[PDB]
This record gives C-alpha cells, sequence and structure tokens, in this order.
C-alpha cells in the first residue's frame, strides 16, 4: 500500500 | 565473464572516483523518491541535456545516526560494480551540507508501483524478474559483497522491461559474517532479527519474500507494528495462496527456510540449487544475462525526462548552509 522504508534500528 | 569481473571490481575499489561534477551543472526538475536521510530527484545536465537521478543525503543526519561507514560503502561499492542489472553511477560530489550521487535515470519506475497497480504478476512474469535477481546475486556474491535491502521499492524497470537494482545503502564487503541490524522489516531474515550473525544467506531469504510478493501481490509476513512482523518471520510457518504452483511452493519452502543449514543458496551447491530448481526449468539464464528475451511488460515512455511512472512528492528546494558541516568525516567520499 505504502512504500516501506528501510530500518536501521 | 565472472572470471574477469573480479579484477575490475578491485581496480575500481582501490582507485575510486570522487568529485566529478558540481551542483551548478544540474537543473532540478522533479523529485523521484524520498528516503530518511534525503531525497532522489530527476536532474538534467545543463551542458549536455542528459537526464539523471540525483540521490541527496544530509551529512549531519548521517553522522548523527551512525551512518558514515554505510554511506561510504554505498558510493564506493556502486562505483565499483558492473552488471547489466545494476544501476550505474555517473557523478558524485559534495558541498557544505549534502552528499550527491548522480545515477542513470530509469524512467520506467519502481516495480512496487506496477505491482500495486496491477495487483500481482503471473508466475512466468514473476519468474522473468527473479532470474535477473538470481544472476545479480550470483555476481555480487562472487565479489564477496552483500546486498541487504532487496524490495520492490529498490527495483526499477527500464525501457527494455528489465530490472535495474538501485539503493546500495546497506551494501558491504562481507568476508565472513556481519552483525548490523538493517534492511526492510518485511524482508528481514530471522538471523538478522535475533542478532545471531549472518552471511550472504540473507539475500536468498529476501529473494523468497520477493518472489512471494510478486506472485501473490502481498508479502508473506506483514502486520501493523513491525514487532508482530518479526514474530511471524521467526515462527517458521509460512502459508501460501491456493493459486500458487507446486513448483513455486517448493522453491519458496527452500528459500524461506529458517534453518540456514538447509536454505537454498547457503548449501554446498550454491546458486545451482536455485537455478536448477524445477520452477526455473523454462529459463534461459544466458539469454537473460545477455538481455535477449522479450520482456512481458514494458512501461510507457512519453519521452526523455518523463516522470509519469513515478509518484508525485511534495517538491522542496535544495538548500545548503553557508557553513561546512562534518568535513573531516567524509574525506574519502
Ligand atoms: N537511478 C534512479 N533512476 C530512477 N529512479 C530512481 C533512481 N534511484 C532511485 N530512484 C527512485 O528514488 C527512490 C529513492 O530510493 P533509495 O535509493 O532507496 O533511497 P533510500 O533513502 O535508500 N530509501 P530506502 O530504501 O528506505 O533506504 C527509489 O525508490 C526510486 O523510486
Ligand atoms: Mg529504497
Ligand atoms: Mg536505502
Amino acid at each position: 500500500e505504502i512504500r516501506r522504508a528501510s530500518t536501521i534500528e | 565473464f565472472l572470471a574477469k569481473a573480479k579484477e575490475d571490481f578491485l581496480k575500481k575499489w582501490e582507485t575510486p572516483s570522487q568529485n566529478t561534477a558540481q551542483l551548478d551543472q544540474f537543473d532540478r526538475i522533479k523529485t523521484l523518491g524520498t528516503g530518511s536521510f534525503g531525497r532522489v530527484m530527476l536532474v538534467k545536465h545543463k551542458e549536455s541535456g542528459n537526464h539523471y537521478a540525483m540521490k541527496i543525503l544530509d551529512k549531519q543526519k548521517v553522522v548523527k545516526l551512525k551512518q558514515i561507514e554505510h554511506t561510504l560503502n554505498e558510493k564506493r561499492i556502486l562505483q565499483a560494480v558492473n552488471f547489466p542489472f545494476l544501476v550505474k553511477l555517473e557523478f558524485s560530489f559534495k558541498d557544505n551540507s549534502n552528499l550527491y550521487m548522480v545515477m542513470e535515470y530509469v524512467a520506467g519506475g519502481e516495480m512496487f508501483s506496477h505491482l500495486r497497480r496491477i495487483g500481482r504478476f503471473s508466475e512466468p512474469h514473476a519468474r522473468f524478474y527473479a532470474a535477473q535477481i538470481v544472476l545479480t546475486f550470483e555476481y555480487l556474491h562472487s565479489l564477496d559483497l552483500i546486498y541487504r535491502d532487496l524490495k520492490p521499492e529498490n527495483l526499477l524497470i527500464d525501457q527494455q522491461g528489465y530490472i535495474q537494482v538501485t539503493d546500495f545503502g546497506f551494501a558491504k564487503r562481507v568476508k565472513g559474517r556481519t552483525w548490523t541490524l538493517c534492511g526492510t522489516p518485511e524482508y528481514l531474515a530471522p538471523e538478522i532479527i535475533l542478532s545471531k550473525g549472518y552471511n550472504k544467506a540473507v539475500d536468498w531469504w529476501a529473494l523468497g519474500v520477493l518472489i512471494y510478493e510478486m506472485a501473490a501481490g502481498y508479502p508473506p509476513f506483514f502486520a501493523d507494528q513491525p514487532i508482530q512482523i518479526y514474530e511471524k518471520i521467526v515462527s517458521g510457518k509460512v502459508r501460501f495462496p491456493s493459486h500458487f504452483s507446486s513448483d513455486l511452493k517448493d522453491l519458496l519452502r527452500n528459500l524461506l527456510q529458517v534453518d540456514l543449514t538447509k536454505r537454498f543458496g547457503n548449501l554446498k551447491n550454491g546458486v545451482n540449487d536455485i537455478k536448477n530448481h524445477k520452477w526455473f526449468a523454462t529459463t534461459d539464464w544466458i539469454a537473460i544475462y545477455q538481455r535477449k528475451v522479450e520482456a512481458p511488460f514494458i512501461p510507457k515512455f512519453k519521452g526523455p525526462g518523463d516522470t509519469s511512472n513515478f509518484d508525485d512528492y511534495e517538491e522542496e528546494e535544495i538548500r545548503v548552509s553557508i557553513n561546512e558541516k562534518c568535513g573531516k568525516e567524509f574525506t574519502e567520499f
């Protein structure tokens, strides 16, 4: 649905 | 080709290119995508008229959020790789506030956009894209490189219908096992979630999540809060849609394997366990590498610099402080 942003923590 | 690709990577790795252009040479047309440390915008070179995609990163936020070595590896690795499915870096520089990476513009848009507007890809359509990912992962692993962010938002379709991989923000030379928690929650492998120390096997897990989301239209593990997604990733159970193939369910059961002593790509036979799976029986790997196969879907190109295949973002002007910040931290950029 929404562009999943990458995680860093 | 893999025999000669190793020397060329190491040649570009030790003698990288730096400061090849400046911000004054580029007109700024439209934003292509927004991340957490900056943005990517369509960019036109004033002297040559060529269009490019400029990835901008704020230097302060990178230093503040402990992202220095990650961004250093992004510029250096992408500058040093060469494969028909990887996006090519053309220019790179920096000013008082920002870092700049100028890549080749891919006007076809994300695979995430086309995946959502169509719903799902048929199995041969999804197989045509997975073959390119498998070939690229075989190349990157030959150079002992890791790519820890496989997701449709990082995969761009070009004018020939082929995949162009971008976003090397977590790429790293991994001679052994690494430890950094990073990626996209839907695509994280269980060993990353548990802080266990992972190798190249996480890329194959992410490939199984990608083949799932393409053939079904949705990821195998998703929930509201990311904590619950981790609960489903490490649980070991994965349920498949009913319209899936028996041949596809078998491959995904071997890619979405929690025990990495029995996961494909991590076994003794390496990438051959994947390329020689029954699901890929109809795949000419050489023809895919040479890009000699008619693509099943070809996006619409209304001309050069056309931004139709991208979403509309709130446009924000680029502004640099008159004080140089973190100059010593980004010397090697
Ligand atoms: N070379 C390119 N040509 C065309 N569009 C591009 C190009 N590079 C990036 N984009 C687009 O701009 C977006 C920026 O993505 P990305 O490079 O991943 O930034 P990011 O900060 O790493 N986002 P994230 O994946 O959460 O880390 C992409 O998702 C594409 O939609
Ligand atoms: Mg991205
Ligand atoms: Mg990224």
